């Protein structure tokens, strides 16, 4: 049914394009579809049999973003937007889980609905083909190097599981690579309750068998025998109660496949012994060939594109072992996004996520304990047992333990000690408590200092600027850590952006106001008695002619800048009472004499006054502020939805918010007094600020109109939406997070109104998907347009071919991969997108295919009389 | 084999000779394997600044 | 399709450190070989040069993997 049109011949198609044409079609006639609609958003995005429950719009919503350079860091910068999401939308968008994905891998392993789950997440599939690396690679899409991997899907690879009354676990052939499920049941026969005996495989007939005792005997040597007859373990000495000792035995089928039993013997030096025994079984069962913990497994190493070997690093350290769900999803999440936006190891991503370090070695990779504190094996390990009490305070001493664990954080011991201040505030003493925890925290701060650009002694005067000063992260939860690394994220960040160094910030944050008695002050003090000798506090206002003396007087400020910087200063209290300019004069005037230290305790109040006058005026200096911008500040803080009873905090935060709007002013530039004016009251207006702000009204407006229309964080009136800094700011958040997008505000709710753990739990549509995409990638020039294309017909095609060969395939077609679907089709697949074509073109390629193989049989049964043709 | 020595023989006990290995050359990671295996040597020069 | 998939080749890292009297076990009128066999790379390579020969294909490169622009 193809015409031969003009188009068809000479316009320029992307390949692939044309071979989801036609699985579109087959698969839509599959079902009875109404659309490629129904097919990619209801029908792909909820089949989870097959190599992937692909979803388009999830995708392209996904690449559009990431053509976007900042990685999301747009709306993290950006905080009235990316409230307003789950951290999950946003995690779950560098980390590439669709809806679905994550539903599934949320899902936690019931071993009683194993076979259910398994029709869930499976056709009807035998496990008994679908455990097999023939078929797995297949199902998959993985190679045999990377089915090989995935191994030890059990609690552990050490020391396993075992519950109502056993252990079930997989065991690989070294040859075949053959996977069987065995279940080894331990029955105790008698003295359960004097000695243990616990049996595991490490192959087949292959078993790692340990034992503990609860009841200590004089033992000359311990005997395990198998049925009392074969000796299995042999421990020379005493071995001890609550100890885990153990060896690597061989136990062949006539030992396992009928019940048997193992006892513990434990000879005396005498002719007596003491014994424990248990029955136990080895078999092999249908039962357990399930493993959908390796289903969830592959499909989260392959949306976060992780090494298995990491994988399970990430999640076993972090919570309970033998499954996946939410925790520790969340946990791979948070390490993606450290790993993601920092240069650093997977590791250091999952400290970061209050993670141990991890002494356990694998896979011929050495522990991250071993690398971090022995690589520098200063004549002996380091061992984190809690008697290693090192000294590790400034004025002290230590073995070559105590190197090693300066080495082990490259710090000084006056930084150690502070580090360990940081790690736990109330850890004062001479001593390391020992163990990993705090190690694990010393490295977290010490990490912190280097992903930021900050030394050990910012972190204090940081976390004092922040407002986090004596945070103990001994004591710091995962959810308060995140919390903490994102402030950082954003005040680290914002010093790096001003170019001021954590001191610089501190000291503008500091409400310490030290006082003093000395002539750096004093002197000022005797500017302003003299400036006004000729003065008192009821013949003309202080506020309005000392402001003109402290101008002078302090640094270099206009007298409007500095009437706000004495309010600053009367409502901030720089004393040890309330301190303000009717005091200040009031003890200048009284108890003290020009040129004098002393007098009375208020000669230190009004030295720590002029020290806070200045402080303000060293902010508004640093800050850019404008005369306008300052007064409104200080003085009106109301409109800013700020302090408002009071001049601006200190805070770090209200000092970034304070240059965010001293820039907007910048920008409002010549227009900023009328637009000030009109801020104070209630004079503003979409188009007035967009003009003086040189933004597009409409672009203004509609910001405007989602700023009001969703609930925010700071929540937006409509009345204030123009004439009030928290609804300003958001608005301004709008519009720069729609001009990043070019998608004009309406347009980026699309991407705020999508989310994964939505904690109303309402799981967006695929519509809302769909529309996101759709506006989205309305804002991609051709330059990128031209990728995002590529990618989806890329991944498009791999899920409709895993789809169809599962579900439309006809049997008649012998039809196993993707390379049997393109025989078949006479179009491939696995093609690049940038391979250009036309359909004329593709409609001759598969035709002269067609006939390629019916002329070389490779088709069973052409016919002679069409075969014979002079053609 | 990257290192400076005396001579061994007889005769070459005052000759200072130094050698290169060329496998830490990393001569045949400057083009794509595509291009061919076989990456033979044709002529040598020497430049002593 | 004539060949297959290829085989999945496990290598082994077992070996008992024989001495050499005893590795001295051989036939005349913990396996039976004390040595074993590689991989016999030529077979295997014609998979690695029929995967490159389809990739150059699915990627729009010549033999030699350089870049063509046909009409």
């Amino acid at each position: 049914s193809m015409a031969l049109s003009q188009q068809n011949m000479d316009i320029e198609l992307s390949t692939l394009s044309l071979s989801n044409e036609l699985l579109l079609e087959s698969i839509k006639t599959e079902s009875k579809l109404e659309n490629y609609t129904k097919v990619m958003e209801m029908l792909s995005t909820f089949r989870p049999s097959g190599a992937t429950p692909y979803h388009d719009a999830y995708e392209n919503v996904r690449e559009v973003i990431q053509l976007q350079d900042p990685g999301l860091e747009q709306l993290n910068a950006s905080p009235a937007i990316a409230g307003l999401m789950h951290q999950a939308s946003l995690l779950g968008i560098n980390a590439s889980i669709s809806p679905e994905l994550f539903n599934i891998l949320t899902e936690e392993i019931t071993e009683g609905n194993a076979e259910e789950l398994y029709k869930k997440n499976f056709g009807n599939i035998e496990p008994a083909s679908l455990a097999m690396p023939e078929y797995l690679k297949r199902y998959y899409n993985l190679s045999d190097e990377e089915l090989s991997q995935f191994i030890g899907k059990a609690s552990n690879f050490g020391q396993q599981e075992y519950s109502n009354n056993q252990l079930i676990t997989p065991v690989v052939n070294s040859s075949d690579g053959t996977v069987k499920v065995y279940r080894i049941t331990r029955e105790y026969t008698t003295n359960a309750y004097q000695m243990d005996v616990e049996l595991f495989p490490f192959g087949g007939e292959n078993y790692r068998l340990d034992y503990k005792f609860k009841n200590f005997y004089n033992a000359s040597y311990l005997s395990i025998k198998l049925n009392d007859k074969r000796e299995l373990v042999r421990t020379e000495g005493a071995p001890q109660v609550n100890i885990e000792y153990s060896a690597n035995i061989t136990l062949n089928t006539a030992d396992i496949s009928q019940p048997f039993e193992i006892g513990l013997t434990r000879v005396l030096p005498s002719g007596s012994w003491a014994y424990a025994a248990a029955k136990f079984t080895v078999e092999e069962y249908n039962q357990y060939s399930f493993l959908l913990k390796l289903n969830k497994a592959i499909r989260l190493s392959r949306a976060t594109e992780l090494s298995p070997t990491i994988l399970e690093g990430i999640v076993r350290s972090v919570n309970l072992q033998l499954d996946i769900n939410t925790d520790v999803l969340g946990k791979v999440f948070l390490t993606k996004y450290y790993m993601q936006r920092y240069a650093i190891h997977a590791e250091t991503a999952l400290i970061l996520c209050n993670a141990p370090i991890s002494q356990r070695s694998y896979d011929n990779q050495p522990s991250q304990f071993d690398r971090l504190f022995n690589t520098p094996l200063l004549n002996g390990q380091y061992f984190s047992t809690g008697d290693e009490e090192i000294d590790l305070n400034s004025g002290s001493t230590g073995d070559w333990r105590k190197t090693i664990l300066k080495r082990a954080f490259n710090i000084d011991d006056v930084s150690l000690f502070r580090l360990l201040k940081i790690t736990d505030h109330d850890n004062k003493d001479g001593k390391i408590k020992n163990n990993l925890k705090n190690l694990s925290n010393l490295y977290i701060g010490k990490l912190l200092a280097d992903i930021h650009q900050l030394t050990i002694d910012e972190l204090d005067l940081l976390l004092i600027a922040v407002g986090e000063g004596k945070t103990n992260l001994s004591a710091i939860s995962d959810k308060q850590l995140a919390t903490l690394i994102r402030k950082l994220n954003t005040i680290t960040s914002w010093l790096h952006t001003q170019k001021w160094s954590v001191f610089q910030l501190f000291i503008m944050t500091s409400t310490s106001y030290n006082k003093t008695l000395t002539p750096e002050i004093k002197n000022l003090l005797d500017t302003v008695y003299h400036g006004l000798q000729g003065f008192d506090k009821d013949k003309a206002d202080l506020l309005h002619v000392m402001a003109p003396y402290i101008a002078a007087t302090l640094q270099l400020s206009s007298e409007n800048v500095a009437h706000s910087v004495l309010l600053w200063a009367d409502k901030l209290q720089p004393g040890d009472g309330a301190m303000t300019a009717e005091k200040f004069w009031d003890w200048l005037n009284t108890k003290y004499t020009p040129g004098s230290s002393e007098a009375v305790e208020t000669q230190e109040h009004i030295v720590q006054y002029c020290q806070a006058l200045a402080q303000l005026e060293m902010v508004y200096h640093s800050t850019g502020i404008n005369e306008n911008a300052f007064r409104l500040f200080v003085t009106k803080p109301e409109m800013f939805g700020a302090a408002t009873g009071a001049a601006p905090a200190h805070d770090a935060l209200s000092l970034i918010m304070l240059t965010r709007f001293a820039d907007w002013v910048n920008a409002l530039g010549e227009k900023a007094s009328s637009v000030l004016a009109a801020f104070e009251a209630n004079s503003l207006t979409a188009e007035q600020l967009a003009d003086a702000m040189n933004l597009d009204a409409n672009l203004l407006l509609q910001a405007s109109i989602q700023a009001q229309n969703h609930q925010h964080l700071p929540p937006v009136t409509p009345e204030n939406a123009f004439s009030c800094w928290t609804s300003i700011n958001t608005i301004l958040q709008w519009v720069n997070v729609a001009q990043q997008l070019n998608v004009a505000p309406q347009g980026v709710s699309a991407l705020v109104g999508l989310d994964y753990i939505e904690s109303m739990k309402e799981t967006p549509t695929y519509a809302q998907w769909e529309n996101a995409a759709g506006v989205l990638t309305a804002g991609l020039n051709s330059q990128q347009a031209n990728t995002l294309h590529a990618f989806l017909d890329e991944s498009r095609s791999a899920a409709l071919s895993t789809y169809y060969i599962r579900q439309v395939a006809k049997a008649a077609a012998a039809i196993k991969s993707r390379d049997d679907l393109y025989q078949y089709l006479l179009i491939d697949n696995q093609v690049s997108a940038a391979i250009k074509t036309t359909r004329i073109a593709e409609a001759i390629a598969s035709i002269q295919l067609y006939v390629n193989r019916a002329l070389e049989n490779v088709e069973e049964n052409a016919n002679s009389g069409v075969i014979s043709r002079q053609f | 084999n990257n290192n400076l020595a005396f001579g061994a023989g007889t005769d070459t006990k005052t000759s200072l000779q130094a050698s290169v290995s060329f496998a830490d050359l990393k001569i045949r990671e400057d083009y794509p394997a595509s291009l061919g295996k076989i990456r033979r040597i044709k002529q040598i020069s020497v430049t002593l600044p | 399709h004539l060949l297959g998939d290829k085989p999945y080749l496990p290598l082994s890292t077992t070996w008992s450190d024989p001495r050499l009297d005893r590795a001295a076990d051989i036939t005349t009128q913990t396996l039976t070989d004390l040595f074993l066999p590689q991989i016999n790379e030529v077979m295997m390579n014609y998979w690695q040069t029929l995967a490159q020969r389809v990739y150059n294909l699915r990627h729009n490169l010549s033999i030699d993997g350089q870049p063509l622009y046909l009409p």
